[PDB]
RNA sequence: GCUACCUAAGAACAGCUAAAAGAGCACACCCGUCUAUGUAGCAAAAUAGUGGGAAGAUUUAUAGGUAGAGGCGACAAACCUA
């Protein structure tokens, strides 16, 4: 079974019938739309209304590259370099102008955030925007593709060879050399991997929101 | 800076004495009930919680004793014994540690 | 010797003083959920000129809100927890132009008050509230102390002035309390950067009064002005308001209709005393809705 | 199954065991030597 | 501003908290009751609450023991947190430890405490015991809750 | 944002785009009661030691939730009269400048793609 | 016994690039460009970073020598026990 993040709360002094009203107005919206389940290395196809044109549709395909967006306000970003320049565009989960939402591959990356692939090569970000979806299995495992990618020199827009990224879909042995790894694994910080009240430990709360969905249908 | 002119007698009279800088008289104190040597709620008595290390430090002086040097730990849960007492059936299959003295009181 | 309510009671007598005072905490509430039915002050119309008793409510957090145009409105959640009325004053000894009515809510622990406090809760019968608030109103809207005060008292449409104390910052310097520029970092510059500059000039020989200088930020009551409802929830007493309110999450606030002229004046549709749901004419649903709002449960939303 | 960390003291702390490990370590470069050049080297190396 | 964050700042930085309350953590697994000060004992007593709890997952797990070889210093309490406190605490979900304030130290006045785990070899510890049920006030509400119970 | 000289690119089919050697325009003015300049605000542009107006069409800073963040700040000219300089934009352009005020519907009839 | 220079007989200078370079990079060392801290300071001139030189007109231990109408000086009219 798969939980969406945003039905789950951030850690906080926010009173939990907060975010109870926010989950009626989740599961409202629900039902007039299907969201499916897409990761953060899935392709997405979303359509959407909007009141700058005279009432036409807009489908806009990309790389899920960031979930984040803790509540009813839930956002996805999504990439491409279409005709070789780059659009990034933020989509609302829960905004009353989205129609449907489709996936096109659903699979997952090795990292939990694919921002890095604006300072990787425009090759391993582009999509061919008329391309069918995938043929899904029923019941088995995601796909978790090793495409660890190659990147451009290195003034980057972040210092992802710093482990407090923890990214681990770079190959980043051609690209970055050995004195500027000793340098960025002087910022190791060994101790926050091995805490305890830094860790959210979140598995008792999924069990009130799983009684939760399942008792609004 | 320096003082243009030397604070008096008067004005340090007033200063040093208010009731700010004056010590407060604490309400926090009690007697205990077994010792009678005088503590304060919230904290443990002085008295008591001498009494239970220095009875704490002949007990793991002997923890010393029946290993012999460093980075030898028991695997097993431990019982304290004192004299004139046998170990039960609980208590088999322990490291059980012998101090010669009474059993104290306030130890169950 | 400091005591509490707690000092000589055993393990057997701390659950049953737990059990039995926030039951009479709730055979309290729920012997004041019926105000009709009890007898009531006299229900009169809204005229031109009159004002109307407002709530206290618990500020829970924030959640986005849709508009049929396509823009995002970020509306604060304002749940009202326990409001009762608790005290008339009159016209003659009010000291002021307008009477007022004082109204409690988040009723609180009856051990941790005063006893010329307590004194007030047992007359009326009611559990200890955390914040006493005073609404100015006029003589056509008066109301007898101990009806409870419910979320659709507003309605959605209705413009309402928010109060309450803000956070607090505890001690702050300058470019953090009242935003000033500073000082530049380098070139020079040997231990300036937060610093405040001249404070007044040579020739007046002191400091004037309220010259912006470090000290505390916040913790203060400030009001924010025009804020609409855009929806109520009836079942957990919910109101929506527009935009951002002071105070933290879950702090105590005063809900006032609006002061301002265009935002004031618009009363005729709200029920004026308050609204008694013992009436038992049109019952309000789970959630009453501007014209404006998208329905969560509505389709998406298409412009042509 | 359980891999449990082998019972010994650590290198770098303040101690008389933790001295005798860091003798160890010493020796153990001893151990590891190719040429006996190498042995007498390390063998008398620091002058006391 | 600190609204929120639930981290006391000790040690001579970030590191230096983590090692000192490690060797704190550490001598509660030996020692099984220890005296440090309010800051240091409070910072590490849901360490003590987690570590339990981190030790009930199993001897053969690979996450359970590849933070036993960093939180506790020395490791031959790695046996005696998986196969003596942990069967001890096989029933009980949390609160496994009991911290209690000592009168202030002699140097620096400090308000220490002392923190254990629940049940020991160690004799006990004068814990504040209250009062009792046959006082005046117990048995004047002794009749209410006994009155009370024949209202229904 | 577009701040004084950021460096911007012109997305146009002209003969005084595709500029040679030192290929990356500067800006000299936004013509807001800010320094910040957003999606359809004036700037000015000195390309090839001639200043020029020109015209912001998405630019790399977070704006509102479904507006495109272009990777480039990506600039549009046109003259002072208001028309553009250029025949064809090849680029993808975001519909949100219909709406807003200024001289955008000369913009927009030169747009291949809209997105 | 500091310091300026000198005498006697001594010592030190990794690694790297090049070959017999008052060569280059760069330690140990020597000096003190810029900044920050410090300004009754750790210090009657320092600390941390950055820097100049670092096989030579170098650096340095030891003993000796020149003394005030003077000494000494790759002249700063500097230095000769703050
Ligand atoms: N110790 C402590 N005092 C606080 C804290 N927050 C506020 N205070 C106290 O309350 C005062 C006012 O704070 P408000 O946040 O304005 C502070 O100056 C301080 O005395 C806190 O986190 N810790
Ligand atoms: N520190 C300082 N520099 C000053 C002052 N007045 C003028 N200056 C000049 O400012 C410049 C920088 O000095 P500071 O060390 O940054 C110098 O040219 C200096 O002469 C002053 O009061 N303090
Ligand atoms: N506080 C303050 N006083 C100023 C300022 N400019 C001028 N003054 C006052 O005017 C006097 C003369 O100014 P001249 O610019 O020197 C100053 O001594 C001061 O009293 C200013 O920017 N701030
Ligand atoms: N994203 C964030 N970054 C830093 N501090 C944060 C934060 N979110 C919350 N906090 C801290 O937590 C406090 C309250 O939020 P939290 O849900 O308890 C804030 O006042 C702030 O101190
Ligand atoms: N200050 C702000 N301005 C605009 N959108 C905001 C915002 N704070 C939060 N959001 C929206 O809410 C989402 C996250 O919800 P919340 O903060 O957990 C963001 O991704 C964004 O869409
Ligand atoms: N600029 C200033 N003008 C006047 N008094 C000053 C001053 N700076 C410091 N002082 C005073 O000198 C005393 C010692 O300074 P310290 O920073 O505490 C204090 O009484 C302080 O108020
Ligand atoms: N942890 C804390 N310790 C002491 N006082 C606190 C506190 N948290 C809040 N307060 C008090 O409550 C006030 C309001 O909290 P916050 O700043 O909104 C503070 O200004 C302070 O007086
Ligand atoms: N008037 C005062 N006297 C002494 N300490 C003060 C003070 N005001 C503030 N403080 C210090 O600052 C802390 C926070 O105060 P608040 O946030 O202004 C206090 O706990 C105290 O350490
Ligand atoms: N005590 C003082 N000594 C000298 N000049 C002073 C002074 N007070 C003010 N001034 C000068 O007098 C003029 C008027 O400025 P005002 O007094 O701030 C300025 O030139 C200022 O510098
Ligand atoms: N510590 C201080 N800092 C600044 N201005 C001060 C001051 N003490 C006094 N003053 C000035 O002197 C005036 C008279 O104060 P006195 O204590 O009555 C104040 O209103 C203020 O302008
Ligand atoms: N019941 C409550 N729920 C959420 N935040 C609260 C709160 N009471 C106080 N706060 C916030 O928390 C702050 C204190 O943080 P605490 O000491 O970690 C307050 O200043 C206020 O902003
Ligand atoms: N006084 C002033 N203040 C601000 N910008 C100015 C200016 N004078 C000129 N400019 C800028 O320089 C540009 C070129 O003007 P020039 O005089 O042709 C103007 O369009 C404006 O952007
Ligand atoms: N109500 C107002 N009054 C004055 N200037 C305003 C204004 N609203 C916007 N502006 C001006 O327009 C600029 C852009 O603001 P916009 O809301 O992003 C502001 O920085 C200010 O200069
Ligand atoms: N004990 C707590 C309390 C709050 N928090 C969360 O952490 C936030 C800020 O601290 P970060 O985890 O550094 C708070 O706003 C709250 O959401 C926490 O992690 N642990
Ligand atoms: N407090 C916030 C939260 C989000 N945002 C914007 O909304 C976007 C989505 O953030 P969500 O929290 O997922 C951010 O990338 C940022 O552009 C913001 O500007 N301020
Ligand atoms: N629950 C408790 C426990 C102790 N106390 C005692 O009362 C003291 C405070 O009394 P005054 O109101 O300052 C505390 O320091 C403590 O000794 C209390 O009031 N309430
Ligand atoms: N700089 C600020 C300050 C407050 N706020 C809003 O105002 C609310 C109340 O803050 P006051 O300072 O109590 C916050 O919860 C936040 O929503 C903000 O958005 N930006
Ligand atoms: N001790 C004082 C007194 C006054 N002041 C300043 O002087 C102003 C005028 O105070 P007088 O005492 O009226 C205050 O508002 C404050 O800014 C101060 O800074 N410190
Ligand atoms: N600077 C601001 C901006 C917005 N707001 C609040 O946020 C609401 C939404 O503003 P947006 O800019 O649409 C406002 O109606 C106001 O309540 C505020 O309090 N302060
Ligand atoms: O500038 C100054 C500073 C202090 N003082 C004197 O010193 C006393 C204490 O200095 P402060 O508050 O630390 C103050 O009360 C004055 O008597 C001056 O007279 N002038
Ligand atoms: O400016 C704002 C503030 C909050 N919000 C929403 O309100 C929610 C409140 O979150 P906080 O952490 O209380 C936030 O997650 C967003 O969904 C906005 O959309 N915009
Ligand atoms: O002085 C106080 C006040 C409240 N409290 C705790 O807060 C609880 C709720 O108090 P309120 O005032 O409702 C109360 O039951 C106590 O657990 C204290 O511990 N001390
Ligand atoms: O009148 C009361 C008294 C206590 N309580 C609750 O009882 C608990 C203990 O009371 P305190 O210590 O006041 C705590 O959870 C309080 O919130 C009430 O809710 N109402
Ligand atoms: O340009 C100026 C001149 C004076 N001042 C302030 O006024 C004070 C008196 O200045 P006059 O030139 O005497 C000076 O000490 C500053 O505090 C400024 O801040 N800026
Ligand atoms: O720029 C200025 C000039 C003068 N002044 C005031 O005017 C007073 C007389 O200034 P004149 O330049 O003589 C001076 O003492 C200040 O109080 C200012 O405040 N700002
Ligand atoms: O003794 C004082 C007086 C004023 N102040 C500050 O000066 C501000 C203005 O004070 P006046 O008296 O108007 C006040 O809000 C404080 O921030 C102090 O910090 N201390
Ligand atoms: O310079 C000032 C600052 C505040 N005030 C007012 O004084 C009141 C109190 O502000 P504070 O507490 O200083 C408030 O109404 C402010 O608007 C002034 O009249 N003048
Ligand atoms: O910048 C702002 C925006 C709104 N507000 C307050 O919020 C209210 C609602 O504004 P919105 O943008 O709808 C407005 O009437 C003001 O009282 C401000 O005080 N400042
Ligand atoms: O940007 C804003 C919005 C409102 N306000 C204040 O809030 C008041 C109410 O505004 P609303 O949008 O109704 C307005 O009259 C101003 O006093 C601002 O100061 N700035
Ligand atoms: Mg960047
Ligand atoms: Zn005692």
């Amino acid at each position: 079974r798969f939980l969406s993040p945003e039905f789950i709360p951030r850690r906080g002094r926010t009173d939990p019938l907060k975010f109870q009203i926010e989950r009626k107005d989740m599961l409202e919206r629900r039902k007039v739309l299907h969201i499916p389940e897409f990761y953060v290395g899935s392709i997405l196809r979303v359509t959407t209304a909007d009141p700058y044109a005279s009432g036409k549709i807009s489908q806009f395909l990309g790389i899920c590259i960031q979930r984040s967006g803790r509540g009813l306000g839930a956002t996805f970003i999504l990439r491409n370099v279409i005709e070789g320049q780059g659009v990034e565009i933020c989509f609302e989960l829960y905004n009353p102008r989205v129609q449907e939402i489709q996936v096109v591959k659903l699979e997952k990356r090795l990292d939990d955030s694919l921002l890095y692939l604006r300072d990787a090569l425009p090759e391993y970000s582009t999509f061919d925007v008329n391309m069918k979806p995938v043929v899904q299995e029923p019941n088995q495992k995601v796909p978790v593709n090793e495409l660890k990618v190659k990147m451009k020199p290195k003034p980057w827009s972040k210092r992802w060879e710093r482990p407090n990224f923890n990214i681990k879909g770079i190959r980043f042995d051609l690209c970055l050399t050995e004195q500027q790894m000793k340098e960025a694994q002087k910022w190791n910080q060994p101790w926050l991997e091995f805490d305890m009240m830094r860790e959210y430990d979140t598995s008792k709360i999924e069990a009130a929101i799983w009684k939760e969905i399942e008792a609004s249908k | 800076a320096a003082p243009k002119n030397r604070r008096t007698i008067e004005v340090n009279r007033c200063r040093r004495r208010n009731p700010q800088k004056l010590i407060k008289v604490k309400n926090n104190i009690d007697v205990c009930p077994e010792c009678g040597h005088l503590k304060q709620k919230h904290v443990l008595c002085a008295y008591c919680y001498e009494k239970v290390c220095k009875e704490t430090a002949e007990i793991r002086r002997q923890i010393g004793k029946q290993e012999g040097g460093p980075f030898k730990a028991p695997t097993i849960e431990t019982v304290v014994l004192y004299t004139g007492e046998t170990p039960s059936e609980q208590d088999q299959g322990k490291r059980i540690i012998e101090r010669d003295r009474k059993r104290p009181s306030w130890f169950t | 010797s400091g005591t509490w309510w707690d000092e000589h009671l055993s393990e057997e007598n701390v659950p049953f003083i737990k059990q039995l005072v926030s039951d009479e905490d709730k055979a309290q509430l729920a012997s004041k959920l019926c105000p009709l039915k009890d007898e009531p002050w006299p229900i009169h119309p809204w005229e031109p000129g009159s004002f109307r008793v407002g709530l206290i409510a618990l500020k829970l957090g924030m959640m986005p809100l849709w508009t049929k145009d396509g823009q995002k409105h970020v509306v604060t959640l304002l749940q009202v927890q326990d409001c009762h009325v608790l005290k008339y004053t009159s016209k003659e000894n009010c000291n002021g132009k307008m009477a007022t009515l004082s109204v409690g809510g988040k009723t609180v622990s009856r051990f941790r008050k005063a006893t010329s406090i307590l004194e007030f809760y047992r007359e009326l019968g009611l559990p200890p509230k955390q914040t006493v608030k005073i609404f100015n109103i006029t003589d056509n809207a008066a109301i007898k102390p101990g009806t409870p005060l419910y979320a659709a008292h507003f309605r959605p449409g209705q413009y309402v002035d928010v109060t309450a104390k803000t956070i607090g910052k505890g001690f702050q310097g300058v470019m953090k309390r009242w935003g000033f520029k500073g000082q530049p970092a380098t070139h020079g510059q040997t231990k300036t950067h937060r610093r405040p500059g001249a404070v007044a000039t040579g020739d007046i020989g002191r400091v004037w009064p309220g010259t912006k200088m470090p000290g505390k930020m916040g913790n203060i009551y400030r009001t924010e002005y025009g804020l609409k409802v855009w929806r109520i929830n009836t079942k957990h007493n919910i109101i929506y308001v527009n935009g951002s309110v002071p105070g933290h999450k879950n702090c105590l606030v005063k809900v006032k209709d609006s002061k301002l002229p265009a935002y004031k004046d618009l009363g005729k549709n709200l029920p004026f005393p308050t609204y008694f749901p013992d009436g038992d004419e049109e019952e309000l649903p789970e959630d009453l809705y501007d014209e404006n709002v998208c329905q969560p449960g509505a389709p998406s939303i298409t412009f042509a | 199954v359980a891999r449990y960390p082998p019972i010994v003291a650590s290198m770098t702390a303040d101690s008389k065991a933790a001295r005798l490990r860091r003798i160890e370590r010493w020796q153990a470069t001893v151990h590891a030597a190719e040429s006996v050049d190498e042995k007498l080297r390390i063998l008398t190396k620091m002058q006391f | 501003i600190s609204h929120g964050r639930v981290f006391r700042r000790m040690g001579l930085g970030p590191e230096s908290r983590i090692h000192l309350l490690r060797n704190l953590l550490t001598g509660l697994v030996r020692h099984e009751r220890i005296e440090a000060p309010w800051a240091r004992v409070d910072e590490m007593r849901g360490y003590a609450e987690k570590l339990i709890d981190y030790g009930k997952l199993g001897d053969t797990n690979e996450r359970a023991m590849r933070m036993a070889d960093f939180w506790l210093t020395e490791k031959d309490l790695i046996p005696k947190l998986f196969q003596v406190l942990a069967p001890r605490y096989k029933d009980q979900t949390g609160g496994y430890t009991r911290m209690l304030q000592i009168p202030n130290r002699s140097l620096d006045r400090a308000k220490m405490a002392v923190i254990e785990y629940k049940g020991n070899c160690l004799p006990p510890l004068p814990l504040p015991r209250r009062d009792s049920h046959l006082t005046l006030l117990n048995q004047l509400l002794q009749g209410l809750r006994q009155d009370l119970r024949q209202s229904q | 944002a577009i701040q004084k000289m950021t460096r911007v690119r012109v997305v146009d089919n002209s003969a005084l785009g595709n500029s040679p050697y030192h290929r990356a325009p500067r800006c000299i003015h936004v013509y807001k009661k800010n320094g910040v300049g957003k999606v359809g605000d004036q700037i000015l542009l000195a390309i090839k030691g001639q200043k020029k107006k020109a015209l912001i069409v998405g630019h790399c800073m977070p704006g509102p939730r479904m507006t495109p963040r272009f990777d480039s700040n990506n600039v549009v000219l046109i003259e002072d009269n208001g028309n553009p300089v250029g025949t064809r934009i090849k680029t993808p352009i975001p519909t949100s400048l219909r709406k807003r005020e200024g001289e955008y519907s000369k913009v927009l009839a030169i747009a291949q793609n809209f997105v």
